[PDB]
């Protein structure tokens, strides 16, 4: 009844979409901007069409009128928001849906409870999984100050809208409590509008486990397994491994068993993510991401299952464990350990801040027990400050974490993108670091470690001949 | 007899209308054939770029189907070998 | 009836299936056992019956042999290479870049594509969709015949024989294959 | 003090004769240095390459190490653009 699919993203997850459609038997229809006219996923599709003409890239991706009206036109029957763009915007699953279009992703009540910070909180609180002690919501200065007096400090200021570091900062004490609310009221209602903003009990160095979560309409949910990414770099993720090799399998099991049955509790359906901060055998609920995660792949690595497949085969409304074929939940397999490095163009040596420019040389690495996502990195390619500044997201599986951790670092090496600067440096000294290999990194592994800043000289003796003999 | 010879010398079976075109004009249909496996279908560029081809540094939009846009950009024009061919460096989408 | 036939003392062609079934490296378990290590207490590999099984994987080459041309290898310039990625994708390439001239003296093996998945049907479906993404411009590559005979019903099922291939004369009807970029480069080159 | 202001002006620790340079000669190893970070070690290439550059379609071998030989070949020269900057379309190890 579904005969073709709209990927209303673009970058590596349309491409990833695009592959699972082929594999399922769809057929493909692709949207892009101007300013994105010669990224992959565009050539990858069997249909392409230009949306958002006359606006920036970044709300022409946004133009949820233009998508719906190019799924209309294409003949499309579902479409699939990827993640990071639409796919946790109620407005637009809410028109998708009202137009006649399958969505895939979970439903709308789904996307207004877990789109809010402190309705998710609400839920989960009455789903009796541990969440973290908190206020309780929108709080103002007094109500920050009541949190400290009465619980205790350390405290942290978190926003019930944001998202990946933006609307979160630490809290230690009295004055600076009022200088970052107001930085943060400031950024809310700059960024985002209508934002609310809470004070919740601060944790000492916590890790960041992450458990997918699957289930169809028929009522089954599954977990698949854990996650790790705690290699944070000021609360943005740097590599995710994937089970977490530092914890115990009976406290990982604890985890995956109180994410499944709060998504039990809720009703959820399709693919999506609990996110807990773990510390000392306390596991507390922070989040819900009713998406695919860019680092889902690791899970499909050691679960061997295919994420974005089974997402668009429950969004057809397939059995879980019947039409999908997918095993039990106690027959999931955990096979080895997978780690996940996404290599962007931000530069280490500048702040971080992303590059751009001509990519004149590209060589990708292959053998045994390598994945490879490749958004918008070919050669030649000219890279704009319009869109993220992932280039490339490479996983190695193994069977020890060791091993993995040997195939990272050869991959890493073998990398090479010439032209524009990347963080492979510094991927590459976080995998040498011995707190990584064991496991036990935390959230403050990254900040705590100058260690990790120190890149040695590269020679670079091909690119400064080519320019010696040009200049010549 | 002629539908048959017509598909055995142009690979594939043919409809009522090649058939009625190649027992009109029998040499021009199979010209038209062979440029049409050699140069495609020309029929969907624009006049100035079907008649002068193309200029340096210029870039062109050519629908070849609905929703299929080919993205070409002539980038350099090589100078002749001493085989007399020349290498012409396009960028056909982005690559 | 299995019947014993010969002994190849080496590394194989199609070591990469193994490799992904059972999960340990060959290459690097030969380069441990050359130095002179123990498989199971110095490499770490597991005991006999404690040996995985994960799943089914498939591999073919994709050679410069023309299907249309008695299987002769071709040679000539690659003007296009696009590898495909994805879950479940593994690529041994070889020399396929763009802009590599392919010589008559060395194999005609371009690319060493495997899949891998639970199920023999979703490794089936993986493979398709690779060869189907697979852009090779320039030679002549034997990815219709490819196509045709993962499509066929016997090979899905798994029951195909030595002489499967040469009792199927319906795995030779390739489609034609209007390459409308190269054909539209030449012209605009020609003009 | 003269070394610790080398390795701050030239970014890593020198040796003595590094320092010993520096003293003689302050700008001419400064500028020494500027074009080793722009154009690398110039001392490995022949003297005609090294005087006249690269001819077209010419290839050369350049050893920057032992085991190490780059293959480089130069096959078009493009125009200038707007802004002055040429093309140059090389064949570094063959790609
Ligand atoms: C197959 C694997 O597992 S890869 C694991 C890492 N080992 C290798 O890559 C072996 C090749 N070695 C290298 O490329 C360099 O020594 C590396 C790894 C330090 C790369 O760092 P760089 O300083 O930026 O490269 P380097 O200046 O030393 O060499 C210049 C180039 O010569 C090339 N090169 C490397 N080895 C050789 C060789 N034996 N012959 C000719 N060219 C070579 C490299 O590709 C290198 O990169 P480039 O062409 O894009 O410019
Ligand atoms: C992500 C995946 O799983 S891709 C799997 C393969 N399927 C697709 O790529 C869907 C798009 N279709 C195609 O690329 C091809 O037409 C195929 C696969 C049907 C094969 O047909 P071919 O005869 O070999 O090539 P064709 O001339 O018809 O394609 C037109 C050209 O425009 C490109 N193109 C393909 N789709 C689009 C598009 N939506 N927009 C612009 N250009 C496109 C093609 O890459 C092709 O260029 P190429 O010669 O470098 O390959
Ligand atoms: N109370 C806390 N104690 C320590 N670290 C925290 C706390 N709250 C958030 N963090 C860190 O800040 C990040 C914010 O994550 P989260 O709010 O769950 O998702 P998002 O970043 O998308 O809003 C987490 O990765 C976590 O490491
Ligand atoms: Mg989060």
């Amino acid at each position: 009844h579904m005969k073709k699919l709209l990927v209303a993203n673009r970058g590596e997850i349309a491409v990833r979409v695009f592959r699972a459609c082929n594999e399922l038997g769809l057929s493909t229809v692709a949207v892009y901007a101007r300013e994105d006219e010669y990224s992959v996923h565009r050539f990858k599709a069997d249909e392409s069409y230009l949306i958002g003409q006359g606006k920036k890239p970044i709300d022409a991706y946004l133009d949820i009128d233009d998508i719906i009206r190019v799924a209309l036109e294409s003949g499309a029957d579902a479409i699939h928001p990827g993640y990071g763009l639409l796919s946790e915007n109620l407005e637009f699953a809410t028109k998708v849906r009202a137009a006649g279009l399958v969505f895939v992703g979970p439903e709308l009540h789904h996307l207004d409870i877990f789109g809010d910070k402190i309705k998710a909180k609400a839920a989960a609180d009455e789903a009796k999984v541990p969440g973290i002690p908190g206020t309780n919501g929108a709080v103002d200065i007094d109500g920050a100050l009541e949190f400290a007096k009465t619980y205790g400090y350390p405290v942290m200021i978190k926003a019930a809208l944001g998202g990946g570091g933006r609307g979160m900062r630490v809290a230690r004490n009295d004055a600076e409590m009022h200088d970052g609310y107001a930085r943060a009221k400031s950024e809310a209602i700059g960024a985002f509008g209508s934002g609310e903003i809470y004070v919740e009990k601060y944790i000492e160095n916590p890790k960041h486990i992450e458990v997918q979560i699957l289930g169809d309409r028929h009522g089954n949910i599954i977990h698949l397994h854990e996650r790790d990414c705690s290699v944070q770099r000021r609360n943005q993720k740097v590599i995710e491994i994937a089970p977490a090799v530092g914890l115990s399998p009976d406290f990982r099991n604890e985890i995956c068993e109180a994410a499944v049955k709060l998504c039990k509790n809720v009703g959820y359906v399709n693919a999506g993510t609990v996110e807990f901060l773990v510390k000392d055998d306390k596991f507390y609920f922070i989040e819900v991401n009713p998406r695919v995660q860019v680092e889902h792949t690791i899970t499909e690595l050691i679960t061997g299952v295919d994420i974005v497949q089974a997402q668009i085969l429950i969004a057809q409304g397939k059995d879980l464990h019947r039409e999908i074929g997918l095993p039990a939940q106690s027959e999931i397999p955990l096979l080895g350990s997978a780690i996940q490095c996404r290599i962007t163009t931000e530069d280490p040596q500048n702040g971080f801040l992303p590059d751009t420019g001509k990519i004149d040389t590209y060589r990708s690495p292959g053998g045994f027990g390598i994945r490879l996502d490749v958004g918008n990195a070919y050669a030649g390619y000219e890279v704009t400050p319009y869109f993220d500044s992932l280039l490339v997201k490479v996983c190695t599986f193994a069977n020890e974490f060791s091993d993995s951790v040997r195939k990272m670092d050869r991959v890493l090496h073998e990398f090479r993108i010439r032209g524009v600067k990347t963080n492979i440096p510094f991927l590459i000294n976080v995998i040498a670091n011995e707190n990584f290999t064991s496991g036990q990194a935390t959230t403050t592994f990254i900040d705590n470690t100058p260690s990790l800043f120190n890149f040695p000289r590269l020679r670079d003796r091909g690119t400064k001949t080519l320019h010696y003999l040009s200049m010549i | 007899t002629v539908k048959a010879d017509l598909e055995q010398k142009i690979g594939y079976e043919p409809g009522d209308h090649e058939v009625i075109s190649y027992i009109m004009y029998p040499q021009v249909f199979l010209d038209y054939q062979k440029m049409q496996r050699e140069f495609g279908a020309v029929t969907l560029l624009d006049t100035p770029t079907f008649l002068h081809g193309m200029r340096l540094n210029e870039k062109i939009e050519v629908q070849i189907e609905k929703g299929k846009t080919l993205s070409i950009r002539l980038d350099e024009i090589g100078e002749p070998d001493l085989a007399g061919n020349r290498v012409l460096f396009f960028n056909l989408n982005g690559q």
